[PDB]
């Protein structure tokens, strides 16, 4: 089975080409923190701990042209699929994973047997190597899952009372002509407040995630980074 | 050449509990009440102490564990082991309480409060009330409420007994 | 059930069909006809990396014995859980 | 002999117990926004910095909120 | 044998869960301004960033509680 | 085969639920009102704009409260 | 059940209100106050959850 | 279960006693009757919850 | 269930006991029976919980 | 005599029951970042240091919501 | 159910001792004392609901 | 008269209801985790022995999640 569609992008696209066939500085990122991961001088990385950047940046892009346009109605969220955000953060996860254990050094997990060697090996230690090693992968899913359920909740929401408030408008607006115009008035009033509410919370919402996607990546490459200092 | 430091000349030093040591029950808290270098009670052993610090009144007894209090414009108490209470009012300074079974309360001034006069105050409070109202700028008014904090203080101190 | 309806895709052109068997043969045919000339030896990585593989592969699903039933991968319906068939 | 029911009505009562973990998540954030107002009134030279970190934790504890609001869409929508 | 039921009083059951889903957003509401009081009270200048946020907080709370409120009214129209 | 049942007392079980959720309010209350005790205590100079805002954290409770009552009352006699 | 929380709720009330009156005992009238304004309303919300058991009590 | 809710209340007044008291012990006397008021209104809510415990059990 | 918030209720009166004692160890005896005292009322809650637990499952 | 039944919806009740977890885990995580913002305007200068020891609870955290959340979908999906 | 009560009781006793003895690190015989004082009158309930547990068990 | 019945679909409720026990081992993390932000900062000198002391705790907690999983996984399956 082959299907043909096509994403919702292509009039991002065209003002894509139209406004950027010019350079452009940027100075505001979602993530910035991906550019500066060393915070103290002279402390410096033989790993190619940059090597992030370029994939940050164009993540942010395509999702932020994804989900803060989605706002608009009837707007398409093309990859808005469980197993598709899955095959993404595998892809990337594992790929940074995959770039360290080619590094072949084992000493680099000595970390992940917790505690020190007052506690039992075996019955405490051991079990704690396990459970790392699980959390990983469960980082990995979490950051999957989390990516897929806030924008899934927030697009339910949205539809279900922008349902409500077009019923009450249409089939109750001749409330104003009525002696109860006041209920009417102050409902319109609510359900307005809710609408800019909830634009507002979903745009900072889908930034904020968007964030934490690029964090866990980040954090995962850190807790693999060793520095050596400048003498 | 070497000088010696102005504690060195002192001979009644601070006696600090081993945290690792047996407790021992005690009848008697030693009290040493200070006004500007000045013991007004030396080492005397009372039954509790009464003292108003920042967060509220605390009620101190033998064996009462380590802790440094702020203490404010206030009424500081004293109750023997014989049933006899004296009364001071201090402005400020810091109380100093070891699990040993001392107090060391040292205050900018600490006056009984029989010298205090309440017809004095009470006009002083009107005073600074009007003062307040003609005070130049929002410091003024800060020290000016300083000092009705006080005079309160000291009024209500010698309404309640 | 309306709500959840809302989150497809709008853009659907063209669905289109195959066999596994056909494209599958068509492919094999196609690296057998790039490989088959004289001018790549058996033992050069190309044609190893061509075919070992999937002889291996091939093998493997040969040589299984299982004691459960696997259902067709291509039937007409697999959406009955109480009808392998 | 064999029986097989299907109860239509169940997946309200599912959607309803979802909604319970609600509870814990309204009431975690009022314990961060309880903590902002006594660690400004502690320090309120960081006040930004502070707010910028309770706006994390917020997002944070409601992305939870989150996943069971979904489940209660599912069995409510199903 | 295949039976269909339909259990019609069941969406009362759902909807009374939801509401259970206030009991944490009310205790939350209450928790924050508890601990207003107090950072007002340990820094009596700050009575209005203190306010701001937790008008702040209770809207977030109060959001997490009209979610839970929606399936409320919704099954119970169902 | 299609079978409708209506059972008559599951009005009374969800109207039950929803009178859980007072318990969230009224533990709110007397958080508030056990704050306020010590902002008091602490600051006796603002007894009157703590009191009044306690009185608007009470009221948003209350609020909530009365949310969820609305429900229990409905689904009592209906 | 409803009760469970207004019977807590009552009991932090008079929980705070003694650390209160013992940092500041000349202030115990006004605190008092306080404290039974706040059992006031918590009654309240707990004799409407009575309302409702009786209601379906005797229903 | 309400009765779950009154027994811990109880439990929080008498803790916040013994803080009171340690605090400042002097007033010992004063707290000690604060503590028996919360404690008689708590209490009251539990003969409510134990009422309907009885009336639905002996009905 | 209801031994739920009893239980609680009870660690809840002996943890502020052993602050309160740390605080001020000379009035161990008062707190400590004040602390028996709160211990005889949540425990009394108890009995009821147990009651009718009794008179239901025997019957 | 035996008598098999087989309810078909009863898989709701026990995602919403699992959901439930949600509630603890949402908690949680308000208390973690509620002890980092009373804990930073203490010791500011080591606010960095702080919030990765917060993140890491948060990790140790929310693994455990997957879980729970794990099992809806091994229930909710069949 | 009535268990988990009873264990976060225990817990809070002994959360509570760490700090007493971290206050007054001389005191620790006299507050572990009362701590297993209190363990066990909370142990004595969850007994009791084991009890009624077991009764139900085995009927 | 004798009657047998069994059925099918009663593991999904014992499921729901033994992850409903993680709420407890959540919160308790995050218990550990709130302390030890706050016990960094009174005495940041200490903080790796901390940090070592929390994370014992935190596997304690997780044994028991453990313990409730593996009541789940075997009602769900068997
Ligand atoms: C049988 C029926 C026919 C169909 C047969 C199909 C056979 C299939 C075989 C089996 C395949 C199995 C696997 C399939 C998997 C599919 C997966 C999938 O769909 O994923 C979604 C996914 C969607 O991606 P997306 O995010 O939407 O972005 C992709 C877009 O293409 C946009 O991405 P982009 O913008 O980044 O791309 C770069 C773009 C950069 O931007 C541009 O260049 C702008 C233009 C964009 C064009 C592409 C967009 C197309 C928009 C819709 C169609 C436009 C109108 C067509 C009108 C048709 C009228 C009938 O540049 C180009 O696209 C380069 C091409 C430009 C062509 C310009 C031609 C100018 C001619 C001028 C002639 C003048 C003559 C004058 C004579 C004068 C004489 C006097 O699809 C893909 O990624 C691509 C899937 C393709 C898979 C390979 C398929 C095989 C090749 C088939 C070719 C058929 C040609 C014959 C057709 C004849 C008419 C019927
Ligand atoms: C960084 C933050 C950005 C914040 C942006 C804030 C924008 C504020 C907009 C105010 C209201 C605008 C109303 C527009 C009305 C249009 C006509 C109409 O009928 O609309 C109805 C629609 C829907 O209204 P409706 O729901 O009432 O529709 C009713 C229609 N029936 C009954 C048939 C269902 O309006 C919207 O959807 C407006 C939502 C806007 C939300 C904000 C989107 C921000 C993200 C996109 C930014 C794009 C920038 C691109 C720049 C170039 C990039 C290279």
């Amino acid at each position: 089975m082959f299907l043909f569609f096509f994403c919702d992008l292509f009039w991002l696209r065209l003002l894509l080409c139209m406004y950027y066939c010019v350079w452009s500085r940027l100075c505001f990122i979602v993530y910035f923190n991906c550019l500066m991961l060393i915070f103290d001088f002279l402390l410096f990385c033989l790993f190619d701990l940059y090597l992030f950047v370029g994939l940050c940046l164009f993540l942010l892009l395509w999702f932020m042209l994804f989900n803060l346009y989605s706002l608009i109605l009837y707007y398409c969220i093309t990859y808005l699929n469980l197993y598709l955000l899955f095959c993404i953060v595998f892809l990337l996860y594992i790929a940074f994973l995959f770039l360290f254990c080619f590094l072949c050094d084992f000493f680099l997990f000595n970390n992940l047997l917790v505690g020190d060697s007052f506690m039992d090996v075996f019955f405490i230690r051991f079990l704690l190597c396990f459970l790392e090693c699980f959390s990983l992968l469960c980082r990995c899913l979490s950051t999957f899952l989390r990516l897929f359920c806030n924008l899934l909740s927030s697009h339910f929401l949205l539809l279900m009372f922008f349902d409500f408030f077009y019923f009450i408008f249409v089939f109750f607006f001749y409330g104003v002509f009525c002696y109860w115009f006041i209920l009417f008035i102050f409902v319109f009033c609510f359900c307005l407040l809710f609408y800019v509410f909830l634009y507002l919370l979903d745009l900072f919402a889908a930034i904020l995630q968007l964030f934490i996607f690029c964090n866990m990546i980040l954090q995962l490459i850190m807790d693999f980074l060793l520095f050596l200092l400048f003498v | 050449h070497d000088l010696p430091e102005g504690f060195e000349f002192m001979e009644h030093k601070v006696v600090n509990k081993d945290i690792h040591a047996p407790h021992e029950n005690l009848e008697t808290l030693r009290l040493t009440l200070t006004r500007q270098d000045e013991f007004l009670l030396r080492e005397e052993p009372v039954k509790c102490v009464t003292v108003t610090g920042t967060n509220g009144e605390y009620g101190i007894y033998p064996g009462h564990a380590y802790k440094i209090v702020q203490l404010n414009p206030s009424p500081l108490t004293v109750e023997y082991t014989d049933g006899t209470t004296k009364k001071y009012f201090v402005s400020g300074g810091f109380a100093h309480i070891n699990n040993e079974g001392s107090c060391d309360v040292n205050t900018v001034e600490c006056t009984l409060l029989d010298d205090l006069d309440l017809a004095i105050a009470e006009k002083e409070l009107a005073a600074q009330q009007a003062a307040l109202g003609s005070a130049k700028d929002d410091k003024a008014k800060s020290v000016v409420e300083i000092r009705i904090s006080v005079i309160e203080a000291v009024i209500a101190a010698l309404k309640h007994h | 059930s309306n709500p959840a309806d809302h989150f497809r895709p709008n853009l659907k052109a063209l669905t289109l069909y195959a066999e596994r068997q056909h494209y599958v043969d068509r492919w094999l045919h196609v690296k057998e006809r790039w490989l088959a000339p004289w001018y790549l030896p058996w033992w050069s990585p190309l044609f190893q990396l061509g075919t070992w593989y999937s002889q291996r592969s091939r093998n493997l699903f040969l040589v299984e014995n299982h004691l459960s039933y696997r259902p067709y991968k291509f039937r007409r319906n697999d959406e009955d859980r109480n009808n392998p068939y | 002999s064999t029986v097989a029911i299907s109860v239509q009505g169940l997946h309200y009562v599912g959607t309803g117990l979802a909604a319970i973990a609600l509870a814990g998540v309204g009431l975690g954030i009022g314990t961060i926004f309880g903590n902002l107002l006594v660690a400004c009134a502690r320090q309120p030279n960081l006040t930004k910095m502070l707010f910028n970190y309770a706006i994390l934790g917020f997002a944070l504890t409601e992305a939870i909120g989150l996943f069971a609001l979904m489940l209660a869409f599912l069995m409510l929508f199903s």
